[PDB]
């Protein structure tokens, strides 16, 4: 199983006596076993890429040959911990080694094979019986959280020749042994797959479950459904945490995977600090948020075979979970950095370069990306379901969206979040631009809305139109300071500042406005676009002659209930009930049509 | 036929990208087909793109990736991609290969057909004089599509350039006042994608005049430079054997340029702009030109070679190439879009270069070509209006330029704005126009001959 | 004296806004076209070296 | 220690420009150090770039002239590059190879390190506390630098940029509300600079916490590529083993990637992005990025790159590819410089990501921020009002835009302007900021609190 | 009479197209007739000469074109020409050329265009911001001339 090193051309190596190798295969380069793969192949001899440095590597090295292409690690582990982009574990390699650098050739198993881990068969499962690729023979109890379904490995079948009793399993024995056609294969809790290989499901399904984060914004006006895929601008005064925070803590997911492409160093250390600090209620309980997460860190001098090779591994790790009925939100922190990367290597190979001077491929491989998420009926006879959502970032030099990475990007995600920093600088958070920003799952989520909730729809609609008017009207105001001006204008002028400062803008530290449910949001947005109308009637009812209303006098008559539609924010979801809520919504509507009826 | 056992091969030389090098192989054959096995059991095949001596270059679709160079297993079927076909393909959903995705059996060939086909010989190719009702103003009306005519739709990422093929689809007829066969070719798009499109061909009842071939944005990139001349195949078969009439639609080409693009880097071909092929439009010729009558034969074939339009640049090769081949295009904006106007559809940088002789007497109506010139005129002028006046502003112009704002205004929600189901039929969209063209004056309507105006100008 | 400076302002106001309104309109899209157009067509020298 | 005897081999293939082409070589390593004997007794210094089977290439550090083939003796050490390092050699300076030139001894070291290191585990990196003041108040009152951040100086060729890191090592130091070092390199310096940075460092008694490495323009253009290598392996030595803060500040960047891209052409390779290596981004962070806090140390690294702009263009790969992967920028200007203020640095377009973590209570004073926001948004009005100004006239101003006016002009004299020889220190620059505050009333401080207005804002 | 090598035929052909309409040009030319031949293409020529040089791994110059586009081109055309004809017979004929050019994105900077420019007397510029208003034909008239004003004065 090993070759020879013929020569040295830099991060480059020729082998020798290598015939049996496939190309993207694996080997593991000198006496440090530095980690590359085979690119070119003529006859005997194989032309390796190194990721790591080539320093030291002589003529005449050993090379051992991994039958394996770039694949991930799938077993019990792999939550909680910290990855590389090419899957090796950092928080055993910094503790393990007791040093600050990650060892060069360094070799850690990327699931520790000392744990003993509480494993269950399925108790339905007999010696004799027959199982099929993606059939859960058994559970792993490794958190509160989340359970580990154990697989069998996608493209594997046959009749189970043996079942492992309950009890305490490390990832090194044998739990099942299973027969094809006499050959026997002996599985333990992990199972590989090539990181660039799409793993099968049953059929790809049609979102239609919305993805309930805890921002008004960023959900009524522009909603992101189960298995979608957004993209969210990365600058330094967006104000992208909110997104990522409110993400991860609340969203109605199951598996939180956050990605790193190639991000500064104090970036990475920020998102690795923040993340195990984060909580959340769960059954009552406080967990750590790191209890169903998992991570792959990769800053900027990772070696780029890392860089490029981490989102291709997120994804992996998400499809895994996916296929076990879980749903999987997935953040790229920048996608722009991965293509950065991609740009290296595309350079190092000496390819031909196209747009902007990124590969021809680039589009490719972005759209291929893409579209491993959604909604999807997984394997097995289970018959389980899950989905993988995408909200990675984009950062493209100078913030234009002229680079092809992020005008590739927009034509394939179906909804951008569009943030902005003018918005930042005024203090109004979440930074959502609005008028850029846009969501095409309207639609596929109007089943939903219908069934459960009725009124959203319209009202979001009427929302839009206001806010888009009160830009509409900005240079009537700045050619007239709101004197030759409607009164009808003055209302959507006025009532879209409330919307903006009293539902689209939320504090999220503040302990009652951490999380908005989606039936408060909606109660808010009803009885704003409910007033509208409203005030809208009293003026155009009464604009005919000799005694008409105008806003001054409406703000005069009814001042308590624009201040009541303020407070709505106010109603703590913790401690009233949603019983409560809409009892004092219930309230103000009563309020607002006869304020508006003593008028008439 | 062939009679000779194959020959199975396995002497790969090495392999270089997407490329395998085989050595040792008795009497190559430029442009062959080779069948592989990997050493675990997969099924691969390529296309043999160099000769030399006792080597031979296979291209291979599914890709390189796993290829040995020790076990791995080549066999020559000693021809070139010949495919599979019958009329029995309509109602049959296709992969980007040419294999069945439908839970149904393979293809009970008719006949077998080279994918690459052959030109048409120019004597004898008739050319088109009938003309297709697509029931929107602004194609019927300012840029008529004959039976046979090249016409594809320039769009960008997010336009509903795909919601106007798919109304093309089932409210496209005739004139004369008729069951066309459809082919889509739904190639480096996402799922909902073709999911859209499928579903509509079930919903508007027509399921079974329609052949789909699919290769989706997961799917490998070689394939993706097939998949068009399996369905035009297809669709020659269908039109110049069978005389059936067939609309061949070709999902954004910018993913077949694309996919031409990584195979031209691959083998390190002379680039031209954008680092395409210098060769590309000879390449999408080949596609294209598989199209149009044939005289003696009541066939004929209709293609909308849909394309996105990289950053909205008009110049981009792709649809600079493809705009000097076909025949002229339709051309959607986002400046329509972003106005709720449907279909999004800007007429002034548009032609369709058979309009000339598909409309009038015997065809239409006589004043056909004269409305359409005249509203060409004023919409043009109209933008060169609003050009000015963002400027100058409102109060600088006079009457003289108010005439064309408030036709722009009116045009472009009367006449252009129609909604997904709206299907008007050419004598209408006349009509509509000199709607539009009384707002001018007769002396301003500089285009139309006084022999219509005194007919038509009047009502 | 006021109808009189007003009207020389109104005037100079319209002037004023008209060469504003045609830098953003007309000049300035024209120089980033042109520029835009530079930095692409060195890309393609750039290509072909 | 290795212990195996040397092998010094008189084979040679032939020599071509920078390389020497070796023939016979037993089981050469890649980036192994050499050593070359000429027929006239003169040694030479190179690297093995190259290694072909029994063909190594090696790069030779001095010229190639006068080797020839048949009597040259090339001398194989059996190791790579490694540094000597230690404690005692902080307050030496040492030129690119890593030999004195202070007429002091060769170091005698405490360790050997490879120079290019390893990457430091993320898992274990601690987000930038503390804050390092430089005692320059345009880049501590208002730019600060966070005690783990790495933000770059900007400059224009025949600006000052030498002048200033020669200030920041004189005056650089800790907030003190013996345990910093300061690590310089210069790379593609003149020898009229190099006699600058040495003879002021000695001078002014700094010497005895700064490392200096001098890479002279006419020196051999690889070692300025392993310089700032070497410059990180003491930095990484002195912070993270010998427990204290360390501010490395790698001078000429642009030098440096300018020797990079010689380095890619003795290679054959082929020229990236205007004549760059496509790896050029890597190797820039593979430098920048060794740097920062680490979890269980007291030490940390800092870094100040420098960088020229060509054309004074920030588009420019060089300080494009820097600032893409570093947090926030200093940015010198010209019209300061021309109006002879000094420093020249302009404080609206500088940024500073990690001031947020470096200043506030228990690290500088409770105002820092509040003084920093306010004399931003003071200075940018300033400009504008001097911008209306020369429209409107002076007598067109009210009284607040002349209370701007005047900040504007006391701010660049007094705030800005100081002089290569006073040091300010954190709590003298805020004073000075309040001095220029408290032209204002209360109520047009609007983003400075209350609570921090009535502390501070009177006496 | 007309020669067809349509756009979807064989690239290599394009050459002997264009050859082949100017030998049958001058052969008319010989027996005394005004010959006005056009090919309306000549960029599908030197394109053609690019995909072959390309096979031939031949080195290229400005855009991938051959370094003898020029050389090409400029014999070409040089075969138009009013002439008294050779034959005892003393007749007198011409062989006129009327070449279009298709400049990518109109852009009237390709080796093409530029070297078509610096043989062709008279220039015919178009204008695609004409054409789309419909203003056939779409000629510029500022940029377009004719050097052969002078010679048409008498």
């Amino acid at each position: 199983t090993f070759g020879y090193v013929h020569g040295v051309s830099g991060p480059v190596v020729t082998a020798c006596d290598m015939a049996g190798a496939a190309m993207y295969e694996l080997v593991r380069v000198g006496h440090s076993e530095l980690v590359g793969e085979i690119i070119r192949l003529e006859g005997d001899m194989a032309t390796i890429q190194v990721y790591e440095e080539t320093s030291g590597v002589s003529v005449g090295d050993p090379v051992l040959r991994t039958g394996k292409p770039l694949s991930v690690e799938l077993g019990p582990g792999i939550m909680g911990a910290i990855f590389d982009g090419i899957q090796r574990p950092l928080s055993d390699i910094s503790s393990q080694t007791q040093s600050i650098y990650i060892p060069r050739g360094v070799n850690v198993s990327a699931l520790s094979r000392d744990i003993k881990w509480e494993f269950i068969p399925s108790k339905n499962l007999r010696v004799g019986s027959h199982i099929t690729g993606g059939d859960i023979y058994g559970i792993v109890n490794e958190n509160s959280l989340i359970k580990h379904k154990i697989m069998l490995p996608p493209r594997s079948r046959g009749s189970v020749t043996y079942i492992a009793p309950p009890g305490n399993y490390d990832a090194s024995d044998v739990v099942l042994e299973l027969e094809f056609e006499g050959v026997k294969e002996k599985l333990s809790m992990v199972q590989v797959w090539p990181v660039r290989q799409v793993r099968p499901v049953t059929e790809k399904l049609p979102a239609n479950h919305p993805l309930l984060t805890g921002q008004r914004v960023l959900d009524a006006l522009f909603p992101c459904v189960q298995g979608g895929t957004t993209a969210i601008p990365g600058a330094f005064g967006c104000g992208k945490t909110v997104i990522s925070q409110s993400l991860s803590k609340y969203s109605n997911s199951d598996v939180i995977i956050y990605v790193g492409c190639g991000e500064r160093g104090n970036e990475m250390s920020e998102v690795l600090r923040d993340f195990p600090e984060l909580t959340m209620e769960v059954d009552g309980k406080v967990e750590s948020i790191m209890k169903r997460t998992a991570l792959v860190a990769n800053t900027s001098n990772m070696p780029v075979a890392a860089r490029e090779a981490s989102i291709y591994t997120g994804i992996t790790l998400s499809e895994y979970f996916r296929d076990m009925g879980y749903h999987v939100s997935m953040m790229a922190d920048s996608t722009s950095r991965w293509a950065e990367a991609l740009r290296e290597i595309s350079g190092r190979l000496a390819e031909m370069p196209a747009d902007s001077g990124y590969p021809a491929y680039l589009g490719a491989r972005l759209a291929s990306f893409y579209e491993r998420a959604g909604r999807v009926k997984c394997l097995g006879n289970p018959e389980r379901e899950g989905s993988v959502s995408i909200v990675g970032a984009v950062s493209p030099p100078g913030g234009d969206f002229s680079d092809p990475v992020t005008s590739a990007t927009l034509g394939i995600v179906q909804v951008f979040w569009g943030l902005d920093k003018k918005l930042a600088q005024r203090k109004h958070f979440p930074s959502v631009n609005w008028l850029i920003s846009y969501s095409k799952y309207m639609r596929a989520l109007d089943e939903y809305y219908d069934k459960h909730f009725t009124e959203f729809v319209p009202l979001r609609t009427k929302a839009k139109e206001i806010l888009q008017e009160e830009e509409d009207l900005a240079e009537i105001v700045q050619l007239v300071g709101k004197a030759s001006l409607a009164e009808t204008d003055k209302i959507t002028l006025e009532v879209a500042k409330l919307i903006k400062d009293d539902f689209l803008q939320q504090n999220g530290y503040t302990p009652y406005d951490r999380f908005c449910p989606f039936y408060k949001t909606v109660g808010m947005l009803s009885n704003m676009i409910s007033f509208y109308d409203m005030a809208r009637r009293a003026v155009e009812t009464t604009a005919q002659s000799d005694n008409k209303i105008t806003w001054s006098i409406i703000r005069e008559h009814m001042g308590e209930i624009l201040y009541k539609l303020s407070s709505m924010k106010f109603k703590d979801p913790v401690k009233d009930g949603e019983a409560k809520i809409k009892a004092d919504y219930a309230q103000l509507l009563e309020d607002m049509q006869n304020a508006f009826r003593s008028l008439e | 036929y062939l009679s000779q056992p194959r020959l199975t091969y396995k002497t790969v030389s090495g392999v270089n990208g997407p490329l395998v090098i085989l050595d040792h192989v008795k009497f190559p054959r430029y442009a062959e087909i080779v069948h592989l096995t990997l050493p675990d059991g997969t099924k691969r095949s390529g296309q043999v793109l160099e000769v030399s001596g006792s080597k031979a270059v296979v291209q291979v679709f599914e890709g390189t990736s796993g290829i040995d160079a020790k076990k791995t297993s080549c066999e020559f079927t000693g021809d070139i991609l010949r495919t599979p076909v019958s009329e029995d393909m309509l109602g049959r959903v296709f992969n980007g290969s040419g294999k069945p995705i439908d839970r149904g059996p393979v293809v009970l060939a008719e006949d077998f057909l080279d994918i690459m086909g052959q030109p048409i010989n120019p004597q004898c190719r008739i050319y088109p004089e009938e003309m297709i009702q697509t029931g929107i103003s602004a194609i019927d009306g300012m840029n008529s599509i004959a039976r046979g005519q090249k016409i594809p739709i320039f769009s960008a990422a997010g336009l509903p350039h795909n919601e106007i093929a798919a109304q093309i689809c089932r409210q496209a007829g005739l004139v004369k006042k008729e069951n066309f066969a459809i082919v889509f070719a739904a190639m480096g798009v996402n799922m909902e994608t073709a999911r859209f499109f499928k579903s509509d061909f079930e919903e508007n009842g027509s399921m079974d005049n329609v052949c789909l071939f699919l290769n989706l944005a997961n799917d490998p990139t070689i394939e993706r430079i097939i998949t068009p001349r399996l369905a035009l195949t297809t669709a020659e078969f269908l039109a110049y054997q069978c005389e059936k009439h067939v609309l061949v639609i070709l999902t954004d080409m910018s993913s077949y340029a694309e996919a031409l693009r990584e195979v031209s880097a691959a083998r390190e071909e002379v680039p031209g702009r954008r680092g395409f092929p210098g060769y590309m439009y000879t390449d999408l010729a080949t596609i294209y030109e598989r199209a149009g009558r044939v005289e003696g034969r009541n066939g004929s074939i209709t293609q909308i070679p849909i394309l996105t339009m990289p950053n909205d640049d008009i110049t981009h090769p792709i649809p600079d190439l493809t705009g000097y081949i076909t025949e002229g295009q339709i051309y959607v904006d986002r400046q329509l879009h972003n106005r709720q106007i449907y279909p999004p559809i800007n007429v002034l940088p548009s032609l369709s270069r058979l309009m000339k002789s598909a409309i009038g007497e015997g065809m239409t109506r006589k004043d056909h070509a004269d409305v359409s010139n005249q509203l060409y005129a004023c919409y043009a002028i109209g933008k060169d209006v609003q050009a000015m006046k963002a400027v100058v502003g409102e109060e600088a112009l006079t009457s003289d330029d108010l005439l064309y704002l408030e036709f722009l205004q009116k045009f472009e929600k009367n006449f252009i704005t129609q909604g997904p189901y709206e299907n008007r039929t050419v004598y209408e969209t006349l009509d509509i126009g000199w709607q539009l063209l009384r707002i001018f004056p007769k002396e301003m309507l500089k285009r139309i001959p006084q022999s219509t105006l005194s007919e038509f100008y009047p009502r | 004296s006021l109808q009189t400076s007003f009207v020389t302002l109104d005037e100079a106001i319209k002037i004023t806004n008209r060469r504003v309104n045609a830098i953003e309109h007309v000049i300035i899209p024209r120089i980033e076209r042109t520029l835009a157009y530079i930095i692409t067509e060195l890309d393609e020298r750039e290509r072909e070296e």
